RNA sequence: UUUAUACUAACAC
RNA sequence: AUUCUCUCUUUGCCUUUUGGCUUAGAUCAAGUGUAGUAUCUGUA
């Protein structure tokens, strides 16, 4: 039966959409053949769509292009392409675990302690409830906002 | 109040001819415009096509109707549901001759559309003459389809008489599809024909064409059952004796139990021991105690006999 | 444009057997979006 | 605040449109804003 | 005579 | 014994999902007041 011909597509698209967002795209029972069809013909798109955000960020770096449209679109396409890869840098930090290594952190902490120790440094307390400077401080904060 | 916020929308939405001969043609014309437009929107889309014809027959018949199906068949030849729809609408107004050409066209145009082939003959029976059905049924066998093409050809030959043609048709089917079930299907016809001599030579012919690699174990019992019908003791024994030798480990046990069933009918309990002892050894025994347990069985069988 | 030259015999190889398990193994669940669900067509939240 | 009346339309809303859209829902809620309308969804 | 809705809207601040 | 209709139980079949593609294509509910017209509600 050919009641799938048109039907297959509404996945394809949703798959593509899913990619751009970075959400995964598991789908309940559909043929492992047609899972791949669509993992493949997405992968294509995701080149000719990345490719371009390369090629137009280097017709802007230069100067050539104008009209928001292009400097608007190929600012989006980056903002995704970059969020994609700030996602991996997080996930593959909890999976690969701290890069510091305790021994390194121990030295960095302790050496820091000796520096503050050398200064005769006093740590910053919590704001007293009778503090002459706070009213002045607040106004500044708002004036900045 | 979550499920009630949806159901309350449905119930709220739920609550919310012809005279003369001249005025009908206006009405009839505008429905033609409607249909023609829907065709221009979609070249193919057989729902809009099929509909359009049906509509014209009820109103008029012939040209407008008989063109539109022809016109739509140019857009897609091999849509079976259009083929049929077009055929039925002829015979609902009774012109068979018209259809018999149109039926042939399809048959030719596509031979592996069984639905056409059966439907070709079925019309023929209602129509009458039986000699037309055969020439039709014959040229389906040149494409040499399947049992269910043949057996529907033979059950024409049984509903009506002339049972010599049926037998020759049975022969042809053997040559094209040569397998066991077919051969035993041939013998069925000689049973109702009532020619015991004529049965045997057919069963003989089966052993000629097949050969050792082609025959089943089932074949020899299908032979044997016929000997119970005649109650011939001379045939029975020598068939089984002969048949047992080609199968051994492949299909042994099933045949032995049928041999004893005959001996149950007809001092002479020698093969009773031989069939039991062979089946006892035939029982597989993986291990040490399993094979030693079987050694107790066959030794007692050897001891008594 | 006019109608084409009438078609020829199709002459396919014989249609293969299909089975009811095969025709179920090509079952295609209608997909539904996170975003583009136009018209109405309400769908419960346990089917998402 | 967030009373019952709110949530039972919101649940009907997400079934309608999808969790992707949020400003379509915050229109139909009147006093809710698509940040709250979304936020309060992922919490509760 | 009062209340609501839309149309007046080819209005005005 | 067959055929047709009605009723119940269990099981099968669908229409592509409302045409497609982009930067989720894109942004965010202070309007009020008067005058005229139309509809609806009550006062043997």
């Amino acid at each position: 039966r050919q009641g799938k011909s048109k039907t297959i597509l509404q996945h394809l698209s949703e798959a593509w959409r899913c990619w751009k967002a970075n959400i995964p795209w598991k789908v309940p029972g559909l043929p492992a053949p047609i899972e791949n069809m669509i993992l493949r013909y997405v992968k294509s798109k995701a080149d000719w769509w990345t490719s371009v955000a390369h090629f137009n960020r280097e017709r802007i770096r230069r100067g050539a292009t104008v009209d928001k449209t292009v400097a608007k679109k190929n600012l989006g396409r980056l903002t995704r392409l970059w969020l994609k890869a700030e996602q991996e840098r997080q996930h593959n930090y909890l999976k690969d675990g701290p890069y510091v290594t305790a021994d390194e952190a121990v030295a960095i902490y302790t050496t820091f302690v000796h520096w503050l120790e050398s200064r005769r440094f006093q740590p910053i307390p919590f704001p007293p409830l009778s503090y002459k400077h706070d009213t002045k401080l607040l106004v500044l904060a708002l004036e900045r906002l | 109040x979550x499920x009630x916020x949806x159901x309350x929308x449905x119930x709220x939405x739920x609550x919310x001819n012809i005279t003369d001969l001249e005025e009908l043609q206006e009405f009839q014309g505008r429905k033609r415009k409607e249909f023609e437009d829907a065709i221009r929107r979609n070249r193919l889309a057989m729902g809009h096509w099929m509909r359009y014809g049906q509509w014209e027959l009820d109103q008029k018949e012939f040209a407008r109707a008989r063109s539109v199906f022809e016109r739509a068949l140019d857009v897609d030849s091999t849509y079976i549901p259009l083929w049929l729809k077009y055929i039925e609408c002829e015979m609902k107004n009774r012109n068979i001759n018209h259809a018999r050409n149109l039926f042939d066209r399809a048959v030719t145009q596509l031979p592996r559309v069984d639905k056409l082939w059966y439907k070709y003959v079925y019309m023929e029976e209602m129509l009458g003459n039986i000699t037309g059905c055969r020439q039709v049924f014959e040229r389906w066998l040149k494409w040499e389809p399947d049992e269910n093409c043949w057996m529907s050809y033979i059950r024409m030959e049984r509903r009506y008489h002339e049972n010599e043609r049926a037998r020759g048709i049975y022969e042809r089917f053997v040559v094209v599809h040569p397998e066991v079930t077919n051969w035993l299907r041939w013998a069925r016809f000689e049973e109702e024909c009532g020619n015991a001599a004529n049965v045997r030579q057919v069963y003989l012919a089966a052993i000629d064409a097949l050969g050792q690699e082609f025959l089943n174990e089932r074949f020899f019992i299908a032979f044997a059952k016929f000997e119970i019908r005649q109650k011939e003791y001379e045939r029975a024994r020598t068939i089984f004796k002969y048949a047992i030798d080609f199968m051994p480990r492949s299909k042994s046990m099933e045949l032995y139990k049928e041999y004893t069933h005959f001996e149950k009918q007809f001092x002479x309990x020698x093969x009773x021991x031989x069939x039991x002892x062979x089946x006892x050894x035939x029982x597989x025994x993986x291990x040490x105690x399993x094979x030693x347990x079987x050694x107790x069985x066959x030794x007692x069988x050897x001891x008594x006999x | 444009r006019g109608p084409p030259s009438p078609p020829p015999p199709v002459l396919h190889s014989p249609p293969r057997k299909v089975s009811a398990q095969e025709q179920q193994d090509w079952q295609i669940p209608p997909s539904i979006s996170n975003w583009k669900n136009p018209k109405g067509y309400t769908i419960p939240l346990d089917k998402r | 605040a967030w009373k019952n009346t709110e949530d039972e339309i919101l649940k009907a809303a997400v079934s309608k449109y999808g969790k992707n859209q949020w400003a379509r829902i915050s229109s139909l809620l009147v006093r809710k804003t698509p940040k709250q309308c979304k936020a309060r969804w992922y919490e509760w």
